[PDB]
DNA sequence: TCGCCCCCCTTCGGTGCTTTGCACCGAAGGGGGGC
């Protein structure tokens, strides 16, 4: 096969970013890995000659127990080529966010079978750490379309076409969308007849080289004010600068009829009766919020963002915008797996469920907001990353002003 | 000899020519040792004389080996090394003895002028040129260039790693019931073998080296213990640490004071419980290193504290993998935590500690977390795997603090310990207004061009106050006006403040911060009983917040 | 008058915020240690 030539952006060099300490389990199961995929010619060793690097990791599902290498190309697909620029990018069908299933397939060694341009591939290396530094570290780089690589869908984009067209007609109201190593494929049938098709799919696609989302049931959750019959001066008070947090979003809120039975240096636990023109704000607004907001249209020439935040007791608030306040979701992530105690497990387990809803819906990941100090998440994140993707994010420390998510 | 190793292509930055640069002088034992090594070099094929139209040059000298009665050649290539390209280092971090496990039979080898031995990419050598001087007004130099990695240049020490890699790679195969460490030029070679078959490998690694070009001389061939190896003394069953001294002076400079911090860190890593808080304080607003510190009282107290526990004999132990490991964390003041690890009780590993301040406010709690990390982090580093931990702080004091911070947060396995001083919150900010309790609206303002402001309040019961506030901030007078509101109430006070930035920070429930006003606000939050605090947006006209602002103008 | 690596403590300067100082963070100065 013949490499397409690729290059970085204007005026910028390969990743730089340092290799991270890795368990005995995951060094073990890199090595393996790694010195197969040297045998196979897919990746070569290198020297320290190659200025870059990428870090290294592993992930093992329980949804199937064998390691899985997963090589953190954030950087180097911040630093590549766009390839929509040159008409190689894959279109996202807006047929795959409404179908009753949508299962998800890694197709990443379909890769594997393409050569990369040989001038590129000194960007991809990487190094397998040392368990007590024993040796130094071992670098590799790629001599194939790596996984995780944003370049490696667009440059087999007409391979995988042909390979998916025989089941694209034998299967005409199934949708299909491919994202980085991922196949999200989607249809209206029975778990079992969603499963008849899927593995008809694999062996296809085993014949040349983990959960079931459903869509439906991905409830928005509006902002909700508290009803109760007796209202406080405190109530009243966190009642008014919610609404006035909410006036940044919504339309046409008021608060002046609530913001004057406040008159006077009350004490907080004062009772105050509602009048009828206040009952008549609080109500009116409560509904201006049940129904959500006009004129906020997706933009895909714009990032999308994502912003979390710790409800307690499981709960993990979420809202999705381009610009600031104009919201094109929000939703709650809840969680029960049995231990109950662990706030980073949830959090990364919510990180992934949303990113994956915003691959579904718009067919990019968002840069994620994370309510989190970055030394605690970069402590324990990689345990419970089961996606072969990986988003963008950045630390916030976000006191809660107004909790209007809850 | 020199390898048969294949070299490794080097490139200068595009753009940029190599350097040139006239030479400078040097004395009697620096040139015979220089032209003893260079005319010597030269016979073994390290350095070929060049001539005129190589334009290239940089100054060279010579520096003392710890051999001492050898001497070391150095080379001032700093302007090669800016123009030469860029390497990725594969020394990714420092073998600790910890790590290692018991072995029956140990050696410890080094590689004789291991860089000269690693030939030099031809078209580089050109870039290496250098002038050795002979007494400088004596004669013109001659000219040589490196055709092996000379020491001083930027990509030797890397080039050299991995060809070494490379050359025990095939040793490394055949017997992968040995344990090599390898270090530099520095090779630790530990087996379960008896020492009759041991030495046999021995001899056979030796022998792989040379026909690659690498001599193990008998001088640094170590074969009985203690071994000395990176720093350390390694016994059959315990190892030490190479015998830390420290300064001791009349007079003590800033220099001087960082030389002492430094040995303290180092030793830090097996004796419990050094500190250096208050000795590292001297530094701070510092502008000289040859300025004269006089100690504080602290700094001499915590200096004698560190002089007694050096005083005492220490070992660590080595890792059993079929036992857990376990990590154990005191509290020791100001921010300041130690810990050991160990896997049967009173026999550590290692210890060391943990004392940075993360950010301006913050509480034990966080710290706590954050030394958990840097010790999980330790254990993946040396043993590939993180301990269970013994933490001086209950599951109430835990679980209340993850409920109420907002941040995500959490800590491993870990089983209570009862070692006081017990980490704990100090305050508790109450999640509903408490009836009875007075309510303070409290409010600052401050002029961005002026510096002057005012902080102040208004109350339901009947209470008002305004002060001037002389060289604040806008966000200053908030706290401040906070700062009041606990002054002047009881032990329990409802205050609603319109500063986000105020209730941020005391939400967080900080202990200690770097500022003496959020200190201030600390210390009265401890001593009340119960505080709740709301917060409203300004310039609402929302009763109570409005009147205070009314007020504060 | 040199090189590379890890660690700690302090200082400095860039960045973003619905800011006007403030908090965060990475880099660089100093020290320890290894070869
Ligand atoms: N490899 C290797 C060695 C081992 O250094 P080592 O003490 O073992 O001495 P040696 O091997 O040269 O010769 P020897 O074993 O005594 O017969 C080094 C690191 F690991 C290098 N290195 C040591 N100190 C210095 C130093 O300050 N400045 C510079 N620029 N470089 C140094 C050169 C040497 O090559």
């Amino acid at each position: 096969i013949e490499t397409v030539p690729v290059k970085l952006k204007p005026g910028m060099d390969g990743p730089k970013v340092k290799q991270w300490p890795l368990t005995e389990e995951k060094i073990k199961a890199l090595v393996e890995i790694c010195t197969e995929m040297e045998k196979e010619g897919k990746i070569s060793k290198i020297g320290p000659e190659n200025p870059y690097n990428t870090p290294v990791f592993a992930i093992k599902k329980k949804d199937s127990t064998k390691w899985r290498k997963l090589v953190d190309f954030r950087e180097l697909n911040k630093r590549t080529q766009d390839f929509w620029e040159v008409q190689l990018g894959i279109p996202h069908p807006a047929g795959l966010k409404q179908k009753k299933s949508v299962t998800v397939l890694d197709v990443g060694d379909a890769y594997f079978s393409v050569p990369l341009d040989k001038d590129f591939r000194k960007y991809t290396a990487f190094t397998i750490p040392s368990i007590n530094n024993e040796t130094p570290g071992i670098r590799y780089q790629y001599n194939v379309l790596p996984q995780g690589w944003k370049g490696s869908p667009a440059i087999f984009q007409s391979s995988m076409t042909k390979i998916l067209e025989p089941f694209r007609k034998q299967n005409p109201d199934i949708v299909i969308y491919q994202y980085m190593d991922d196949l999200y494929v989607g249809s209206d049938l029975e778990i079992g007849q969603h499963r008849t098709k899927i593995e008809e799919l694999r062996q296809h696609l085993l014949r040349w080289g983990g959960y079931e989302l459903h869509p439906d049931k991905w409830t928005v959750q509006p902002i909700v004010l508290p009803e109760k019959d007796s209202w406080t001066v405190n109530d009243i008070q966190k009642l008014v600068g919610k609404l006035n947090w909410a006036s940044q979003i919504y339309a046409g809120i008021k608060v002046r009829q609530l913001s004057k039975l406040l008159r006077g240096t009350k004490a907080l636990t004062e009772v105050v009766p509602l009048t009828e023109e206040a009952e008549l704000e609080l109500a009116e607004n409560r509904e201006i919020l049940k129904e959500p907001v006009h004129g906020v249209y997706y933009d895909p020439s714009k990032d999308l963002i994502a912003e979390i935040q710790k409800q307690g007791q499981g709960q993990w608030t979420y809202q999705i915008y381009q610009e600031p306040f104009k919201n094109l979701k929000t939703g709650k992530y809840a969680r029960m797996k049995g231990a109950h105690t662990n706030d980073v497990k949830q959090l990364t387990e919510a990180v992934q469920k949303i990113a994956t809803e915003s691959i579904v819906i718009w067919g990019k990941t968002p840069k994620f907001k994370l309510p989190i100090q970055k030394e605690t998440w970069e402590a324990w994140w990689t345990e419970y990353w089961q996606a072969t993707w990986i988003p963008e994010w950045e630390f916030v420390n976000t006191p809660p002003l107004v909790k209007l998510w809850y | 000899p020199i390898s048969p190793i294949e070299t490794v292509p080097v490139k200068l930055k595009p753009g940029m020519d190599g350097p040139k640069v006239k030479q400078w002088p040097l004395t009697e034992e620096k040139i015979k040792a220089l032209v003893e090594i260079c005319t010597e070099m030269e016979k073994e094929g390290k350095i070929s004389k060049i001539g005129p139209e190589n334009p290239y040059n940089t100054p060279v000298f010579a520096i003392k080996k710890k051999d001492s009665t050898k001497w070391r050649k150095v080379v001032d290539f700093r302007e090669l090394n800016k123009r030469t390209q860029d390497f990725w280092e594969v020394q990714l971090g420092i073998p600790h003895p910890a790590g290692l496990k018991q072995k029956k039979s140990v050696t410890v080898l080094d590689v004789g002028d291991a860089f000269y031995s690693v030939p030099l990419d031809k078209d580089f050598r050109k870039y290496t040129a250098f002038t050795i001087p002979s007494i400088n007004n004596e004669t013109p130099g001659i000219r040589y260039q490196y055709n092996v990695l000379p020491m001083g240049w930027k990509g030797s020490p890397a080039i050299f790693q991995s060809s070494m890699t490379k050359i025990l790679e095939p040793f490394r195969k055949q017997n992968p019931d040995i344990v090599i460490y390898q270090y530099m030029d520095d090779l630790y070679v530990g087996s379960d073998l008896e020492i009759g078959q041991h030495r046999t490998k021995i001899e056979e690694l030796r022998q792989h080296l040379l026909r690659w070009g690498f001599t193990t001389p008998d001088k640094k061939h170590q074969k009985e213990p203690p071994f000395l190896w990176m720093g350390y003394e390694l016994h059959p069953d315990k190892w030490t640490v190479q015998p830390i001294v420290l300064p001791e002076k009349d007079s003590w400079t800033v220099n001087d004071i960082q030389k002492l911090v430094g040995k303290l860190n180092w030793a830090s890593q097996i004796y419990a419980g050094i500190k250096v808080r208050q000795l590292s304080k001297l530094l701070r607003g510092t502008k000289a290193l040859t300025e004269v510190v006089p100690l504080t009282e602290e700094a001499e107290l915590e200096l004698a504290e560190n002089r007694e526990i050096l005083k005492e004999p220490v070992h660590g132990v080595y890792y059993d993998p079929s036992k857990d490991l376990i990590a154990e964390i005191q509290k020791q003041g100001q921010g300041q935590w130690t810990y050991q690890i160990y896997q049967e009780p009173f026999k550590n590993l290692k210890t060391g500690k943990y004392a940075r301040m993360k950010g301006a406010h913050t509480n034990d709690v966080k710290q706590l977390t954050e030394a958990v990390q840097k010790i999980a982090t330790e254990s993946i580093v040396i043993w590939g795997k993180t301990p269970k931990f013994k933490l001086p702080i209950q599951k109430e004091t835990w679980e209340a603090w993850w409920t109420e911070y907002w941040q995500a947060t959490w800590i491993p396995e870990w089983e209570f310990v009862n070692t006081p001083p017990l980490v704990k919150l100090w305050y508790q900010l109450e999640k509903e207004p408490i009836i009875g309790a007075e309510t303070f609206y409290v409010d600052g303002a401050a002029n961005r061009e002026t510096k002057l402001g005012k902080a102040g309040y208004v109350t339901d019961r009947g209470r008002q106050k305004v002060v001037p506030l002389t060289d604040t901030t806008n966000q200053k007078t908030e706290l401040q006006a906070i700062h009041l509101a606990l002054q002047d109430s009881g032990l329990e006070v409802n205050i609603v403040t319109d500063s986000q930035y105020a209730l941020g920070i005391i939400q967080a429930q900080p202990d200690k911060s770097e500022s003496e006003l959020v200190s201030q606000i600390i210390e009265q939050l401890i001593k009340k009983e119960k505080v709740y605090l709301a917060w409203v947006p300004a310039h609402k006209g929302i009763g109570g917040n409005e009147q205070v602002d009314k007020l504060v103008s």
